[PDB]
């Protein structure tokens, strides 16, 4: 599926337990983590639409009370193509 | 009103919110017709014969002033074929 | 469709009511139907996430009404292999 | 409401102020269909399968009761050929 | 909405006076295609390519909620042929 | 098109979101994504004066609500010489 | 058409404002378009009597918002032959 | 691109101003520049509908301070051909 | 040197008097006087961008108390290509 | 031992005072330290659950007085296949 | 043209409006674009004096209300040999 | 000389005048600038320790106006040999 | 360049510090220091506009808190050919 998933949080370890939380709702891979400067960090799945949407509830619940929080939890059914330029596929 | 028969169901995740929980079918109004969506507000199967209403019937018919539907199921009718 | 959907209900009149309406509104497989003991009655459907996302949604607002009304409405989009264990695999 | 596919983007700049920064689908039911001018309420891509919904309840799908669409995008179909 | 092109111009002098002084244009889907009249609130000329609002919203495209008008012109499209 | 849209973003997740919006707004080219450093995320359009105006109001209505929200939603149509040299070319 | 239309203006932004409604309204010939000094702009419009009355009637009201605003807006169905000949025939 | 800029001010020095902020703005070429009488100075720009629109803000913006100011920044996307008798094509 | 400097005065008498200033403070070019209508007169200097800031101060001085005013003092240190075409190249 | 033990400090020295203080509480292998963006820096260190129960209780201890202070310490006590992708293996 | 202008930003986004401003104003090289780290964005032109004047002026007035906005305008007229090391030959 | 001159600012800006003013003052080598994160610029010169003095006293004035300001003006008159690898010998 | 800088100060220390202060904020070429009697010390410099202007703003700034300080800071932008009869063209 190609439905993009996305979590950003303050600090790595609130971001570490989303991912954690995200692969273990729904069939969702783990497509990447982005340090964004600031202390944001971002963790990025595709998949299916129902299963993207049920992974970020999860881990945007999960999140929420570990470290500084949560700041966005959004939901992408599908992406445009000029968007996967600067989307990770895999990550480091 | 139009007389439908229900094709099937329709599923869309990322719909609008305030579409709330209300199912979604499939009709037609006869085999090979064009497809449209209706809100289901009756709760019917596959291959039932349905009164649909259209305009802004169907959105205080899907149960709001503001409900977002411009087909909602009304009924079942009792003998259609 | 392995993902899971649950709906309790007080009383068997809500809980038929549910399933009907949870068949009616997606693709699901309705899997059982269990008396609880003590007055609830649990209906549980399998598909793939966005259909049970679906179907209990729907299934939720049509028996909130019925009877003594819902007692829970939850979805598992991914189930662990133990789980499924103790999930009837049909309904008698 | 409609089952359509979305064709490609619509700018229409000096479109009346009414029309807010929303975006511009132009979508057909069927490819060689008569074309059809939606409001993205859902931000799709081109070769989607989407709900539209026509009538008054297109306007607020768009955000406002006086919103001047007829044609609104409500959601996407996940799984539709 | 609907994708228009402006044929011409179109006077009625003992219109309804709750028409006000909006002008009317003589509009097709494509040449040769039925005509209809839309409310020009853009300024458009004849061979526009144009975006038409139907239903409810035309009416307060046109200005206001009690108008009478079922099709407005609220836009010109930048590209089209 | 050599006209240019710019949006910025406290976090990645709205970037990304108000990126989406853009490309699918209308015909523009997505040629940047920068981490300007400190939490600011920059995406970068290229496109015709109207497809720019188009993607980045429809970009700029769409990131407002998401995260810690927008920063800065600029169109520039005409845009010099020496400034296209500090504008990335491509996305990485 | 022997029917003459009128609108005056402060300034010209209004005039041609006005000018365009009128021709775009109604199948009238824009005939003139005199400074008669001190600000005032006037434009004059041909044609038959309800031509000249629908795009009069446009032309004032789609001009009233635009500069200084409207000054006059004047139908004249039936016009003397003396007055032709004060009337610009084309427009430079 | 016949698109149709217009602004007015009452003097020349913020009319000037103004046609500058709408070239450097936009791809748009100045038209003309025409005395009304009375201190109203009026600059005409022609080119794409994107175009003359962002050229028109820029110089409504710029020409704002300038001397006794703005009267009227209006934008015609199509002007009708009888419009085009009493627009100039060059600037003398 | 092709700064441009820009005078307005309500009158000639201003208009002569911030000219003469202008030419006496800074090596600049009076390229033009104009009528403006309704009384405003510009005067109009190309000159190097220090020479053309030194002479419009010294004009704008020289210029406030001399009959009924100054209206405009602008300079812009360099002109669209555009904006040439407006300007005039000497005065008669 | 695939239990996975997190800390956030801000800064490196109550990073570092912490990781120390996990390493000699318990039999934990101190997998990495990233420095976050921000000021936050988190150490991570794997072994089995009861451990790193105790050596993420020590360090949390010890480094809540060091500096800037500790931000979060969190225990996951198995992680998902595609987390695994974003932990780090060993520190550099 | 050996004097040095700069401006500081809150972001890239009005950076690149102020060194679009600042090239369209006056004949002026952009000769770098450096992130600061923590979202300051500098943008530095080498010219002429009057010519970074000019520059610095309109890159501020044009950036001071984009985005999170202005942080610092300076223009150096004459820099020692010494801060050349320092300073950008060329953006990147 | 071995004396070591150390400016620290808030943006580069006020570091690049701090710079140019310690240079000006007294015969001391501009020897590095180094970003810090968060906005932090420092800038480093060597020369004798009256020479020194001078120069860190120059510019601390000097920008203590210019930005974001001046954080630190500090003057080690004999760095220890350790300390010597850590500071830069030539600027990037 | 022939633009003239002029500054007074009461004492000649001021007057150094605004000579050299002068000399290195822009070229300038000091043509002369005279005491004038009763305190007054003037410093004149000669160089292209922009240079006076910066040099002059320098000066002033840098001998405000000198000694007794400043009197008068002043440039012209062109001299009178008679003037140049009473202006050193060395100092001695």
């Amino acid at each position: 599926g190609i439905a993009l998933g996305m979590i950003e949080t303050r600090g790595l370890v609130p971001a570490i337990e989303a991912a954690d939380a995200m692969t273990k709702a729904a069939e969702v891979r783990l497509v990447g983590r982005q340090f964004v400067g600031g202390g944001y960090v971002t963790v990025l799945v595709r998949g299916e639409t129902g299963a993207v949407n049920a992974a970020v509830r999860a881990g945007a619940d999960a999140c929420e009370r570990v470290g500084d929080g949560l700041v966005a939890a959004h939901i992408i059914a599908r992406v445009h193509s000029e968007v996967e330029n600067i989307l990770p596929k895999a990550p480091q | 009103m139009k007389i439908m028969q229900v094709e099937k169901t329709l599923v869309s995740t990322n719909r609008i919110a305030d579409m709330g929980h209300k199912p979604l079918l499939v009709v037609w109004e006869k085999p090979g017709a064009p497809r449209q969506v209706a809100v289901d507000a009756i709760g019917c199967i596959p291959g039932d014969w349905v009164l649909c209403v259209g305009s802004s019937a169907a959105r205080e018919a899907a149960g709001s002033k503001s409900y977002p539907s411009d087909l909602t199921i009304i009924g079942i009718i009792d003998q259609w074929n």
